């Protein structure tokens, strides 16, 4: 594909998301 | 001679800014006068002949955008 | 007489914004004075005369666009 | 006799251009003086008197399009 | 009588507009001047008396179109 | 030889905002007259030498906000 | 050598303000004359230096509203 | 030294008001100018220093509103 | 001493206003050049300094309408 | 002295109105010149001091409308 690669000249170039469980990614700021 | 000739165009924007374009000098009976130029033509002229000379980057293409 | 006539009006453009192009001169009772031109006149001046000669391509046609 | 003043006023042109055009002289008691002409209406002098002449073309009808 | 007078101001044009048209003299004592006209308001006195004055069309009406 | 620069365009700006920067000088026989650059000018040409220069930083980036 | 020279700066306003801003004075055969600035120029000039130096607060950060 | 210097100036004002402020003053062979600085420019400066000095209040804060 | 100035100023706005201020008088080897000032400035120090003296009243709070 | 003030006004503005307003004197060395002052002014200054004085009514209030 060609929109989760790097987006339209440059774009979102520097957008990496970490994808990692949802515990991952709520528990450290849960509170 | 490009590199003689802007040296010296600095040379000249510098000492004229500074104090010294001599407008007319006159000695006793005798007298001239060098026409004065402004300082912005000065500027510009610099710089275009600086970007024609074979120096260094001084611009660059525009500019980019990203998240 | 074209060749040496723009290298010529170069040289004065150069001598007119460093310092070097009089105006009026006297000496005790013989004096002249030169009717005085703008820069950006005789830039152009230059420019047309530039490309009027033989010297070769300076300026290109308009930018066109691609994705 | 138009190419005469064409050759003159061309001439006078580049004479008036770089720093030769004598605005007045004056010595001891005998002076005269010159009334001055910018290079604008000096120009657009010099762009009539060549095309009424049988200097060559210069100048193009329009300009068409097409795809 | 008008031709001499057209030829007078052209010729007048010419001079004037090149490097000869006496702003004022000088002889120690025995000085004058004139007022001095610009290029303008010439060219329009010119055009006037030519038209006026025997001599033929010079700029025809109006202009046809058609497909 | 920039450094320097700065410093001649910086004592160049304190006297000429006072009484310092002279015009011109005249001493009966023997006379010369330097042109005046606007106080605009100065500080123009000795803010760009300035960090163009080694000197350290004056003005950061653009400002952002938060809550 | 900033608070010295900031007050000289200061006193010279104070003089150009009233009366002894000096332009020009003139011996038997002697002259100079130097250049004059503005007054509004030399205001934000002295406003410059003094809040770049150590003295008191004169700027604030802005001003909020309660109720 | 304020406190002089509010008189210096306001005097300065007076003067200068009537018509006692000396432009310049030549005696033969020996003359002096001084800038001459305008009316308003002065108020705001006679203005500015008696309220940073110690002098006493002149303006109060707006003004409200009752029915 | 508020009254002093406030009948010299007064006297000087109708001196000024007739025919009597003088600018400069000149004797042989001796000119001395006084600035002058507009009328109407010369009105507003007359407008300002009688109001802050202890004289007759001059203003009057509004006006008010009634049916 | 309000009325010979008038009286000086009346006949300032007559005689400079006509030819009479001395700009400047020249005794062969002792020369002196006064400050120029306009004509509206004058009248205002005149006309001020008209109604401020003793003197009748000149000009009355508004005006009513009545069918």
């Amino acid at each position: 594909y060609h929109g989760g690669g790097s987006g339209f000249g440059g774009q979102l170039r520097s957008w990496n998301p970490p994808s990692e469980s949802v515990d991952a990614a709520l528990l450290p700021n849960f509170t | 001679t490009r590199q003689e000739e802007l040296a010296a165009a600095r040379a000249a924007l510098h000492d004229l800014m500074t104090g010294k374009r001599v407008a007319t000098v006159q000695k006793d009976g005798r007298r001239v006068e060098f026409t004065a130029t402004s300082v912005s033509d000065l500027k510009k002229y610099i710089a275009e002949l600086e970007v024609q000379t074979g120096m260094t980057q001084r611009r660059r293409g525009p500019a980019g955008f990203y998240v």
